[PDB]
């Protein structure tokens, strides 16, 4: 009920803003006012070929981390148990094995850049 | 399992979340706890081909508590049979279901 | 791959299929494959040529989609039973999602086609791994749900992968293919007898295992891919082509070499299941494995071949290599039966 | 002479001001006066159906006491 | 009306599911996910599981997120793919639309239907059970004792994380 | 002993974040042990009740538990009150 | 009467993110022996409706190579999410009070990015994919520690509630027992909303524009309120989560006005920040934090989980 | 496969206590420690049955111990009680800490009174 | 069996019709392999929570866990597909025909 309603509402002025945006202030285009901005001058002509960035290591690791950002969450639940002796064992074993694995990560080149 | 170690050394790493009516958080019951507790000491030490037979009539009763299959049905059936006289107009529900 | 790294890169492909034997959870089962998938990939590249990158990737669409199809088995199965033990499938269609998963893995039905092509990128260390471990795991969830298995679905499968394995070895001139559907084929042979019997599977998968092994281990000592590269290790060293001969009749399982064990018990126990034609069928389809060992034989042992005359520089040097173990795999893969009731063991 | 800053944060700190405001006083006035209830359990959310039914103008908010009974 | 939202919410979770899996511009796929990510985390979100729809909508923003920065890195094209201009993917997106119609049609229509398994449409409220979490929610209970009584799913998982940068790293060497 | 004391020097000269960081992430694992109230934390949450103490039938020779909560015999949690 | 509650969550903050739009001109036309927007109206406080009506009357430029459907959607992707990720906020009483209110505030931050990400692509330039792409490397660093943060500093909190908030900093404020993580949280959220140190992704001097390069009228106008608002909502998520002020049971005047002058000082720092210092670069920045700030994160995170244990401190669940 | 067996209409007739929340949370300790044995009997059957409808009657005997507790704090502490709960109704999780003035007022009124 | 358990069902089987049949773009492939994950993963969150299988609720994100991570390979198959091929397009990978 109110979660969506606060959602349409939104969408629903967000989509007017544009509206009136795009519509109102009288446009008058004449191609090259629509051509792309390459800082004064004309483009070389591309802007989608592949973009090699070197950060592609760097990239995926960071979907491992985060997959294991999702197990560390439910601490402030587990904290509430009755075997804290355990799950103070296995929650500090994820912390460990994560800077483990940033470790090697480091440690073989890997966060560096690549040139 | 195809060599059972967790019998062997006496260490449970899957057992405890295999059924559903093991024991649970602060015993939070499952939702056919009941059948489950019914139909697994049914079959025990039994034999699994000595379980599709005579722990037939309690093991449907359990399969109907996941999925109120037979169940929906009865509903569906009643709220067809709704559609099929409210539009003819024979009967009106009581104040009951209405306020 | 670091040598200390790959140890452990081959630590979690044992330990990943040993969750599969280990485990009576279903998760844990599924668990126990993408460990050994995940790990799996990097020895395949362990050379890193641009065959080997070619190899793994058609290894994980294939494997990874297998897996996939392996997980809603176990949910269809839990929305039906609620239960993620290890035992017959509750609901028709799961056992049926799941069979078509695991021969995925394992590469029995016209899936079949992922094993021979990805063997020749990858190297003949890592088809040593592949062919040999890597069937392992599949082999155990098949054994545990053997009770609620279509018999029409696994004989049909299996029937086909002796089939088109045997056929698809009559073409090929490189070792690493003929292997892969050599393999093929002996992965219909154990899961014909699947749903019958289960001992004679481990029996016919130990025999495979060690023959497969020994197999290999000639191959690496050889250092040949190719026929005419094996066809010139006549003259360097004749011992190991001699016994690549011995172990290549075991392969189309001639007796009284061991090879004829695994058919020979599985067509018994067939037999006492009152399928007869089936068999038959199989036993004359099996001639088309041996056909193209006989080729291959005939190429290493039977009839000299040119060689070179810089190979007389290899005469000098020998073999620092080992891997110990080869003089073990080809006697227990040759002389063993007359020890066919040990077989009860793995009773 | 840096006060000329100070008219600008000032419309904005009513700015921010006034959704604290609103959303307290329309809580506190379609709640019949009482601060809004919070449901973040089940046990929460059972409580609020009984009062609602026990109101009989089916409006949780709307406590009665012990002339309720008798 | 409301009462069958979550009959809505499934099926926006397939539209988008069947736009990405028709195979358009690979960052299109990527907005044909996550609206169905998007939704998919209502559906789940509307039985209970609160914190489930949380990070399945959490985490898969970032792996959706790490998809886009590779897929104009090395996997555009100088002539990218519309889910229109090819007829391919067009015959593919057409296709993912009116199956789903004439089945979802079927499927309300009888209530009872046949394949694969029997469906009664009825309404999805129906299965809800008349039950009380007391001071409690079992969909965040259950999930905490991943720390308490899953010892064993939590060595193996961790484990596997931790070859899983050894492999991103192992076949990324580049020699 | 001077190669370890001048490797920390070196370190907290070159790097202070990480010394920092194993310093005191290295103590959040050794002193839970030797905390005297650990013991006591498990307790309070085995203390704090989310289901019902559901009662249990009489038969006799059961002095242990309290046949009304608000008699003397039973488990009581005055610690916990002072703690 | 729930719909009058949400335009009176959406128009007052709407106001508050024009004004901070003059405040930081004048803000940071100060700190320069400037005087700042002075002549629109009084003290320049007609200003940002100067600018505002201008943008919306502007010629809003459609560049041809442009995907259009693509070229729309992300304007209305990035202010929709910077309203609604205002609405779990806990102004004295939250306007929608969910027991698992930082994690949506991840979602939809988390979900922020796709406006510069598709607004990037759907662009057609070199500007445009360096921004957008550097976008993802300076975001993709970013999420990382900002969960490990929120999980550690909550962990003793008792639960993702945010109105318990109020009730844990009841005594003392959250900064004095996790200074070191507030610190580094303030860094991420100055991150998070790509400001002052950390703005590569516009990079005026290197990028002309990054991002915005082809973005004129409206869809410019925004663009800059949803980097705006989020300034201010993320200001205000670190207040409550740091700097939490009394709260009076039946005045809900004290928390308001207190709550609101933690926000105006925070977000005054974050154009002190800006004025200041220089502009990293996007290796730096990622070598800065996963190379520096993610590991203390892990053992702060390791000290903040073994402490409630070993204090007899956990907090209360319910 | 078998009928459905449910006491009649009559069977399930009592009067209810029409109290809201706040007032029974701010009595539920002291109902607590009087009313205890038609609880206790009462859910130990509920537990021990497995069935309600082979425990309504004991579902009888606790509404009317219910009433009799709320009988009496009106008939002699019924004033103190007003603030108690009302002033714990204003708060929107009914929370105990904002009320130990009214609850000292509303404790020692019960201590001697009743 | 429900419509939602239905349709998440049917949602999992155009899910494999989208990965097998395939099309010139390993991304895009790639893209429905972790697609199929949503299914799956909605479609165990159903049952448990129908089910209040307190245990099982963690074998979602289990599940959901390992879900990236063939996704986490995946992506690195793709770049030195990119690295020794430059693209993406799944057919100058052939050189293991023979
Ligand atoms: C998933 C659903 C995808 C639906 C679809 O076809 O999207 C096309 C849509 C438009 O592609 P484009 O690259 O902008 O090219 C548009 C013109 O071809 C090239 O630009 P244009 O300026 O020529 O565009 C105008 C053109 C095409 O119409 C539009 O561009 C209008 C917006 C899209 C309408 C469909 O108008 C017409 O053809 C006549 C319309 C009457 O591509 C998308 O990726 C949008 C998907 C939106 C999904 C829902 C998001 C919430
Ligand atoms: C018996 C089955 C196979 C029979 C046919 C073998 C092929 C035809 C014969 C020629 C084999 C190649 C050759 O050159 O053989 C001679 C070579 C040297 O003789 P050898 O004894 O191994 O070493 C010298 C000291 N004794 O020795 C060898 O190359 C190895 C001969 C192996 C013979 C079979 C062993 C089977 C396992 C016991």
């Amino acid at each position: 009920m109110n979660i969506m309603l606060t959602l349409l509402t939104n969408v629903t002025l967000a989509s007017l803003l544009v509206l009136i945006a795009f519509w109102l202030p009288q446009l008058n285009a004449y191609s090259e006012k629509t051509s792309p901005y390459e800082c004064g001058f004309d483009p070389m002509g591309s802007a989608r070929l592949p973009f090699s960035m070197k950060f592609f290591l760097v990239a995926i690791t960071f979907l491992l981390f985060d997959l294991e950002i999702a197990l560390l969450l439910p601490l402030p639940w587990a904290s509430q148990t009755n075997n804290l002796k355990t799950m103070l064992t296995m929650a500090l074993f994820l912390l460990i094995l994560l800077a483990a694995s940033l470790a090697y990560e480091w440690t073989q080149k890997g966060l560096e850049w690549a040139e | 399992p195809f060599f059972d170690v967790q019998k062997r050394l006496g260490l449970d790493l899957d057992r405890w979340m295999t059924i559903q009516s093991a024991e649970q958080p602060h015993k939070i019951p499952g939702r056919c706890h009941a059948f489950e507790k019914e139909w697994i000491e049914c079959a025990h030490g039994i034999g699994g081909i000595r379980a599709e037979k005579e722990c037939k009539i309690e093991f449907d009763d359990f399969v109907e508590c996941l999925l109120r299959q037979k169940t929906m049905k009865r509903l569906s059936a009643i709220k067809r049979q709704r559609d099929k006289l409210i539009k003819e107009g024979k009967y009106t529900p009581p104040p009951h279901h209405l306020g | 791959m670091n040598p200390i790294i790959y140890t452990t890169l081959i630590m979690t492909v044992m330990s990943g299929t040993m969750l599969v034997m280990i485990s009576s959870h279903w998760l844990l089962i599924w668990i126990g494959f993408e460990m050994n998938l995940l790990a799996m990939i990097p020895v395949l590249m362990k050379n890193f040529n641009p065959r080997a990158t070619e190899a793994a990737t058609k290894y994980f669409l294939t494997q990874a989609t297998a897996s996939m199809m392996l997980m809603m088995a176990i949910i269809i199965n839990l929305l039906y039973s609620g239960q993620w033990t290890i035992t017959k499938m509750f609901n028709p269609v799961a056992m049926t999602m799941m069979t078509m998963a695991l021969a995925m893995k394992l590469g029995l039905s016209p899936f079949h086609f992922w094993v021979p092509e990805v063997t020749q990128g990858i190297s003949l260390q890592a088809g040593l791994l592949l062919l040999t471990w890597q069937k392992l795991a599949p082999l155990s969830v098949l054994c545990q749900i053997s009770q609620s298995i279509n018999p029409n679905l696994m004989l049909t499968m299996a029937m086909l992968s002796i089939l088109i394995g045997g056929w698809g070895g009559l073409n090929q001139t490189q070792l690493r293919k003929i292997m892969a559907y050599s393999s093929i084929a002996h992965m219909g042979w154990m899961t014909a007898v699947l749903p019958y019997n289960t001992t004679m599977t481990i029996l016919n998968l130990l025999i495979y295992i060690t023959m497969t092994l020994a197999m290999f281990m000639l191959l690496i000592h050889s250092s040949a891919t190719t026929t005419l590269s094996l066809s010139h290790t006549w003259n360097k060293m004749p011992v190991i082509t001699s016994l690549m001969m011995v172990t290549l009749l075991s392969m189309g399982g001639l007796p009284p070499l061991s090879g004829f064990m695994p058919k020979w018990m599985i067509i018994q126990e067939m037999t006492k299941n009152e399928s007869i034609i089936m068999p038959t069928l199989m036993a004359m389809t099996a001639l088309l494995n041996l056909y193209f060992y006989m080729r291959l034989a005939y190429s290493s042992s039977l009839t000299m071949f040119p060689s070179t005359n810089n190979m007389k520089m290899k005469w000098q040097f020998e073999h620092t290599k080992q891997m110990k173990l080869l003089p073990t795999m080809i006697v227990l893969s040759t002389l063993v039966l007359p020890m066919t009731p040990a077989l009860s063991s793995l009773n | 002479m840096w006060f000329e800053i100070l008219p600008g944060i000032a419309v904005m700190a009513a700015c921010l001001f006034i959704p604290g405001m609103a959303t307290a006083h329309i809580h506190k006035f379609t709640n019949g006066g009482k601060e809004k209830r919070v449901a973040h359990f089940s046990y929460q959310w059972n409580l609020m159906e009984r009062d609602r039914c026990i109101s009989g103008v089916n409006r949780y908010h709307v406590t009665k006491g012990l002339e309720n009974i008798d | 009306m409301t009462m069958y939202i979550a009959f809505i919410l499934s099926t926006i979770f397939v539209i988008g599911f069947v736009g990405f899996s028709s195979k358009p511009s690979p960052i299109y796929g990527g907005l044909g996910l996550i609206v169905s990510g998007g939704v998919g985390c209502g559906i789940v979100l509307n039985f209970g599981g609160s914190f489930l729809g949380l990070m399945v909508f959490l985490i898969y923003l970032g792996g959706m997120l790490v998809v886009f920065g590779y897929t104009t890195a090395m996997a555009t094209e100088m002539y990218p793919e519309v889910w229109v201009s090819n007829k391919t993917v067009f015959g593919a997106f057409v296709s993912g639309l009116m199956m789903e119609f004439c089945m979802v049609y079927y499927a309300l229509k009888e209530e009872e239907v046949e394949i694969i398994f029997k469906f009664n449409g009825l309404g999805d409220w129906v299965i809800y059970d008349t039950g009380d979490s007391g001071f409690f929610s079992e969909e965040a209970m259950g999930i905490a004792a991943l720390y308490s009584y899953g010892t064993w799913l939590v060595i193996v998982t961790g484990w596997s994380l931790l070859i899983g940068v050894v492999v991103i790293m192992e076949i990324t060497r580049g020699n | 002993a001077g190669r370890i004391a001048s490797f920390l020097k070196n370190a907290w000269a070159k790097e202070p974040v990480l010394v920092a960081s194993f310093a005191i992430g290295g103590l959040a694992i050794i002193l839970p042990s030797l905390s005297p109230y650990t013991n006591y934390a498990i307790r309070i949450n085995r203390a704090t009740p989310y289901n019902y103490p559901v009662p249990l039938r009489d038969d006799g020779n059961m002095p242990d538990v309290p046949s009304h909560p608000q008699d003397p015999q039973g488990p009581s949690l005055e610690w916990l009150k002072n703690l | 009467m729930f719909m009058i509650n949400i335009l009176s969550l959406i128009i007052p903050i709407l106001l508050a993110v024009a004004f901070l739009t003059l405040v930081e001109r004048k803000v940071l036309g100060y700190m320069q022996l400037r005087k700042g927007p002075n002549v629109v109206g009084p003290y320049g406080l007609l200003q940002p409706i100067a600018d505002a009506l201008k943008l919306v009357t502007k010629e809003p430029l459609r560049p041809g190579t442009s995907s259009i459907s693509m070229f729309i959607i992300a304007p209305i992707l990035g202010l929709s999410l910077a309203l609604t990720m205002w609405v779990p906020l806990p102004m004295p009483y939250p306007l929608i009070n969910m027991n698992l209110g930082v994690l949506f505030m991840l979602a939809m931050s988390s979900l922020a990015v796709y406006s510069i990400l598709w607004s990037g692509w759907a662009s057609n330039s070199k500007y445009a994919l360096i921004g957008a792409l550097r976008a993802v490397a300076q975001t993709i660093s970013y999420e990382v520690t900002l969960a490990i943060i929120l999980l550690s500093v909550l962990l003793m909190n008792g639960s993702y509630t945010l109105s318990t908030l109020i009730t844990t900093q009841e005594h003392i404020w959250m900064i004095f027992t996790s200074w070191p993580l507030a610190m580094m949280w303030f860094i991420s959220t100055l991150a998070e909303t790509n400001r002052a140190p950390f703005d590569l992704t516009e990079g005026e001097s290197e990028l002309v524009s990054g991002f915005n390069v082809e973005y004129a009228a409206g869809p410019f106008a925004m663009f800059f309120m949803a980097e705006y608002a989020n300034i201010i909502m993320m200001n205000a998520f670190t207040a409550i989560l740091f700097l939490g002020a009394s709260h009076d049971p039946h005045t809900p005047e004290l928390y308001t006005i207190n709550f609101v002058l933690k926000t105006l000082a925070l977000t005054i720092t974050f154009l002190w920040i800006r004025a200041s210092y220089p502009r990293f670069r996007y290796d730096q920045l990622m070598h800065l934090l996963w190379k520096s700030f993610l590991p203390l994160t892990l053992a702060l995170c390791m000290w903040h989980i073994s402490l409630p244990i070993m204090t007899a401190s956990i907090p209360p669940q319910s | 496969p078998g009928i459905v067996e449910l006491p009649t209409l009559e069977d399930l007739k009592v009067q209810e206590v029409k109290v809201s929340s706040s007032v029974l949370k701010a009595a539920a300790h002291h109902y607590g420690a009087q009313c205890d044995k038609p609880n206790k009997e009462f859910m130990l059957c509920r537990w021990e049955e497995k069935d309600p409808r082979r425990c309504l009657e004991e579902g009888k005997l606790v509404n009317q111990c219910a009433l009799d507790f709320f009988r009496q704090i009106k008939r002699h502490c019924a004033e103190p009680f007003t603030e108690y709960w009302t002033c714990i109704d204003y708060s929107g999780l009914q929370l105990f800490r904002h009320c130990r003035k009214q609850q000292a007022k509303f404790d020692e009124c019960v201590l001697d009174k009743l | 069996m429900p419509l939602v358990y239905m349709n998440i069902i049917m949602a999992f089987a155009i899910a494999l019709a989208g990965l097998l049949m395939y099309r010139s773009h390993l991304m895009s492939s790639l893209l429905c392999l972790e697609g199929m994950m949503l299914s799956l993963f909605i479609m165990s969150t159903l049952i448990i929570l129908n089910t209040h299988f307190t245990l099982a609720n963690m074998m979602p994100i289990i599940l959901l866990v390992f879900a990236a991570c063939e996704a986490a390979l995946g992506l690195s198959l793709l770049v030195m597909v990119s690295n020794t091929y430059g693209t993406d397009y799944v057919q100058n990978l052939n050189l293991l025909q023979c």
